[PDB]
């Protein structure tokens, strides 16, 4: 994917 | 920055493109903060599949704590210890606190882990 070399944190 | 740390994240990017980089993902999500994270010189550990990691700001530490500590499948009986700035910081402490207080000219909080209680040790 386009942006995916940021890992996104959720819960 | 301050601190006498070494993160690859630095040595691979020049300022510019850190600072860009770190300016978008600040604008585009107020709420949160980008974090580098990485493992310290010498540490006994895995390294993570990504070193970029965007936090909620309201997150503790010691969550954060916890799920770098599953990222890198770390076994119970396992010390791990975080760094920034050459501090271990407190649990109880936001990551947007932690930001606020560390984060460096690029907009990044910088972050190392290690199974050691001393930086690089």
């Amino acid at each position: 994917e386009q942006d995916d070399d940021i890992e996104v944190i959720v819960d | 920055g301050p601190g006498s740390m070494k993160f690859q994240y630095k040595e691979d990017h020049p300022f510019e493109y850190r600072k860009k980089e770190g300016e978008k993902i600040r604008k585009k999500y107020p709420d949160r903060v980008p974090v580098i994270v990485e493992k310290a010189p010498k540490a006994r550990v895995p390294d993570l599949d990504k070193r970029k990691y965007l936090v909620p700001s309201d997150l503790t530490v010691g969550q954060f704590y916890f799920l770098i500590r599953k990222r890198i499948h770390l076994r119970p009986e396992d010390a791990l210890f975080f760094f920034v700035n050459n501090t271990i910081p407190p649990t109880s402490a936001t990551m947007g606190q932690l930001y606020e207080d560390n984060h460096e000219e690029d907009y990044f909080l910088y972050v190392a882990y290690s199974d050691e209680s001393v930086y690089g040790k």
